[PDB]
RNA sequence: CCCGCAGAAGAAGCACCGGCUAACUCCGUGCCAGCAGCCGCGGUAAUACGGAGGGUGCAAGCGUUAAUCGGAAUUACUGGGCGUAAAGCGCACGCAGGCGGUUUGUUAAGUCAGAUGUGAAAUCCCCGGGCUCAACCUGGGAACUGCAUCUGAUACUGGCAA
RNA sequence: UAGCUAGUAGGUGGGGUAACGGCUCACCUAGGCGACGAUCCCUAGCUGGUCUGAGAGGAUGACCAGCCACACUGGAACUGA
């Protein structure tokens, strides 16, 4: 069955885009939420919001600037079948630091940089073009 | 002033009722030193007329590289039929190295110095068009920018 | 018993040695416990080419070690001053 | 080691004038330049790149001397240190003693200035220096005894030094047949002819 | 203070004698898996207080014979 | 394939067995030679070629080419083989060195003096 | 290591010259004589076989071989592939392994911070010193990419309870 | 190369070493190891390193250092710290 649903969203994410659409919705979690925080504070991503108690979900809007797209590409590096680690030294630089990377510390989940003045190392999630 | 340089040319076959007619055919990148590099292909009965008909079709299909002081900014991937490419910047120095059938297409761009290399199988008329829309693809920190906040 | 000997790793016709503590029965320039100093004799008319560290021989001399004759003279010739 | 050969066979293959026979008549029926010598040496070869490569080389090593070994090693040693593998190149090669011998003006030609040097005649800091494999420090002395001195031939090359340029990093001083070093050269003092960066990439493959 | 490690019994009784299993993870040198690894001792235990199926910790003590260098101190959820 | 695939069953690297069976990694053997032999080359080409049989120190028999103008075998007598293949002949992987031991050298050569090892003249 | 003696004296060779890879023209040989690392070149005009002259590459050395690695992404982890080429078992059913929906507490075993001990001295590296110059010797740092212990961090996996 | 192992695995008491010890003796138990490679074959001294490649790796253990095991081929001890 399923596996995992960081990866299904991300796919999700990535297909939607590709086909141009507006909306992507999903089931929630807290691990979800704390994503698009960072992910919107960062700036990605338009907005979030969540509805229903029993079965809440998340529903996701793109950002667009001309028939271009933004999200130029993305995929997740961390498998739950295959583990990654890395030290302070070991953050990697993605896009010679154009671009963002998504780290997953003791103190939570942030992009890079304050890891890097806090001097924090912890999990690694995503690239994202 | 534009450049221009030769890369290969090779012979072909028909093989119509009366036997081998033949005929060649020639290729060639342009560049002026700043970027804004393209490329041609044509075909003709001779060499001669090959060549100047290869470039005076070259003169099309011109595209817009941004580039920084003299290296490349950010690594790039490149894929088309059954060739891949590799770059990387190497700021100052050390010239460009790179393998044939690859030298021209980049020393027209402009860039005096750069580090790259080819994966798979090279046959000249594929490798070309990977750089070209390696750079196509190619962002500047503006450009980003341009669509998050500062 | 524990000694202070000299050990060289110049090259032929010029020597270089190196003043340290180790077994008696160990080799001339092999195990070492612990490097101490070095001694130049040739030299140069430069200043530099002739330092130890005091308190460290004072020490192994504390601890039950003994002297050989060249390290004796050169500790006689430099002492804390002379 | 050294060529002794014809050196104008050398002179005439490249293409330019080498600046290694340097008599009084800079002129055309001692060359004939533009002839590329030989059996038929009148075809045009038509180069291509590694033989771009090649003559540049061929170029940049005749003009300062040197055999291939030594290069080697020197461009080993230019690209160990720090900063444009070729400023370094050039800077370091233009500091062997006998081309600030041969530029100071105390001779006509690199080779004869070499065998001045190999002869025991040039001095510094009160002592002899033998080899012209000698790398000069900054803020040195170049001078010559009085064994060799009162030669014509020192004479001579300070006579016709003027026609050149005099580099303006070197101190022309030259009052008592006594000079002064300063620094080490820089890219705009030497000529622009040479291109760096092929010789790099030639010993990249 | 003194080192402990925690493990699991898998084993018979012999007259004054356990055997134990511990696991811990590691990561493999080449391929970034992580690999659930077992290793046995013998243990010299008292009066065969532990049972089969049973959480306990170890220490290492005095060799006493053949293959049996370690010895309990205390048990922890006594029993299944 | 998957990383536990691997981690089951590491990967395998190739043997590959050189073109030598004279083996022992010697660049040079000796041997005692036993006869002459001519035979045809294949289709695309068509000549007189000279090989010899050597039966080795080591137990083996091979068959070597003879390269140069003339030679000087007959019966059994001391030479030296070197690595080499010629692609022509089948069966033959070898050649013999010219000019060393017993094989003497070729006469008049002068254009490509250092192989067939002939004392080459100072006049 | 310095000083002196008329003294040019006493001192240069070796590979390649069709493409791959820098440089060509004549004479004799004419499927014989032969080369060659792959392509292969030779029956009357060889820029490839033998000689001569020129050229090209390194030089107190130069070519031949033997052996090791990258070019090899041709064992593919960082980094490949399985419709038609070398490749998906004939199908199902299930132990041992691997991996898991979604909440709230506890736990410090993974993991991450900080300190301490330990990774012998040569070498590899960076500033300098010395032998007329380097090779070579050497003063001080750097890393030995781990191991062990102690104190902390609780977002994710792990053990617990609902 | 799929099953190996009775002083083999423990317990009780004596003897022998500088010392715990199946290090040896008599008795009592029914065990120990193994698919996360036991037994069985072929092959090789081991590291700080060396060479190569950008990194990962891949071959290798020449001299200089560190440690073992070996003195015609098999076995024993006296002497001595």
């Amino acid at each position: 069955s399923m596996q995992d649903p960081i990866a299904d969203m991300l796919t999700r994410i990535r297909n939607g885009q590709a086909a141009n659409k507006a909306a992507v919705t999903m089931p929630s979690s807290k691990l979800k939420v704390a994503i698009a925080n960072v992910l919107k504070e960062e700036g990605f991503i338009e907005d979030f919001k969540v509805e229903g108690d029993t079965k809440p979900e998340l529903e996701l809007t793109l950002k667009y600037f001309q028939g271009k797209a933004v999200v130029e590409s993305i995929q997740r590096v961390s498998r739950p079948g295959l583990r990654i680690y890395k030290r302070k030294d070991e953050l990697p630089k993605v896009m010679a630091g154009l671009g963002i990377a998504v780290v997953s510390t003791s103190k939570g989940v942030m992009t890079d940089r304050a890891a890097r003045q806090a001097g924090l190392g912890g999990e690694i999630i995503c690239y994202v073009a | 002033e534009l450049q221009e340089k030769l890369i290969a040319v090779n012979r072909v076959s028909k093989t119509v009722k009366g036997g081998r007619i033949f005929s060649f055919t020639a290729l060639t990148v342009v560049g002026d030193g700043n970027g804004r590099v393209g490329f041609g292909y044509g075909k003709a009965r001779e060499v001669p007329a090959a060549i100047q008909k290869a470039m005076e079709k070259a003169r099309r299909n011109m595209i817009n590289v941004a580039l920084n002081n003299g290296t490349l900014q950010h690594p790039v991937k490149g894929v088309h039929t059954g060739s891949r490419v590799f770059m990387q910047p190497a700021s100052e120095g050390t010239g460009i190295i790179a393998g044939g059938a690859m030298r021209a297409v980049l020393e027209v761009a402009g860039v005096h110095n750069v580090l790259a290399k080819a994966y798979g199988s090279t046959n000249p008329i594929n490798v070309v068009r990977a750089t070209i829309d390696g750079l196509e693809n190619m962002n500047s920190p503006e450009m980003v920018a341009a669509k998050r906040g500062k | 018993m524990v000694t202070i000997r000299l050990a060289r790793h110049g090259a032929k016709k010029r020597p270089f040695y190196q003043v340290v503590v180790a077994d008696s029965r160990n080799a001339r320039n092999g195990r070492f416990i612990e490097r101490v100093g070095f001694f130049n004799p040739i030299a140069s008319e430069k200043e530099e080419g002739t330092r130890l560290d005091l308190d460290r021989i004072a020490h192994w001399v504390g601890q039950g070690a003994t002297i050989s004759d060249r390290v004796a003279a050169l500790i006689k010739e430099v002492n804390k001053a002379a | 080691a050294r060529y002794l050969g014809p050196k104008l066979k050398l002179s005439r293959r490249e293409g330019t004038d080498l600046f290694l026979k340097s008599g009084v008549r800079a002129i055309d029926t001692k060359c004939k330049i533009e002839q590329a010598p030989g059996q038929h040496g009148a075809r045009k070869p038509r180069l291509s790149d590694y033989g771009v490569q090649l003559r540049e080389k061929q170029k940049v090593r005749r003009i300062y001397g040197v055999l291939e070994r030594q290069f080697r090693n020197y461009y080993k040693e230019a690209a160990r240190l720090k900063g444009n593998t070729g400023e370094n190149l050039l800077a370091l090669l233009e500091g062997r003693l006998d081309n600030v011998v041969y530029r100071m003006g105390f001779g006509a030609t690199r080779a004869e200035a070499r065998q001045l040097v190999s002869h025991k005649a040039i001095m510094v800091n009160g002592r002899v220096v033998n080899i012209a494999s000698y790398q000069v420090s900054p803020n040195d002395v170049v001078s010559i005894r009085e064994k060799a001195k009162k030669q014509s031939r020192v004479k001579a090359a300070l006579e016709l030094a003027e026609q050149r340029e005099k580099p303006t990093w070197l101190e022309v001083d030259a009052g008592k047949m006594e000079g002064t070093f300063k620094r080490k050269p820089e890219r705009s003092d030497l000529s622009a002819d040479i291109n760096e960066h092929l010789i790099v990439e030639l010993y990249s493959k | 203070k003194i080192r402990t490690l925690q493990g699991r019994v898998v084993s018979d009784k012999m007259e004054k004698s356990i055997v134990v299993a511990i696991e811990r993870f590691v990561k493999h040198p080449i391929y970034g898996k992580f690999i659930k690894r077992t290793t046995k001792l013998h243990v010299h235990d008292e009066n065969n207080e532990c049972g089969i199926g049973d959480v306990v910790e170890i220490r290492e003590c005095r060799p006493l014979s053949k293959t049996k260098s370690w010895t309990l101190v205390r048990v922890v959820e006594k029993a299944v | 394939a998957t990383v536990n695939q691997l981690v089951r069953k590491p990967r395998a690297r190739k043997v590959a067995k050189s073109n030598v069976p004279a083996l022992e990694a010697c660049p040079q053997k000796r041997g005692v030679c036993t006869r002459v032999y001519t035979t045809t080359p294949k289709k695309p080409n068509s000549a007189l070629r000279k090989v010899c049989r050597v039966r080795l120190t080591n137990g083996f028999e091979v068959t070597s080419y003879i390269g140069g103008e003339g030679h000087n075998l007959q019966e059994h007598s001391v030479i030296l083989i070197r690595g080499g293949r010629v692609k022509d002949l089948p069966g033959v992987r070898y050649h013999t060195v010219r000019g060393a031991l017993d094989c003497s050298g070729v006469k008049d050569r002068k254009q490509a003096r250092s192989k067939y090892g002939v004392k080459r003249p100072k006049a």
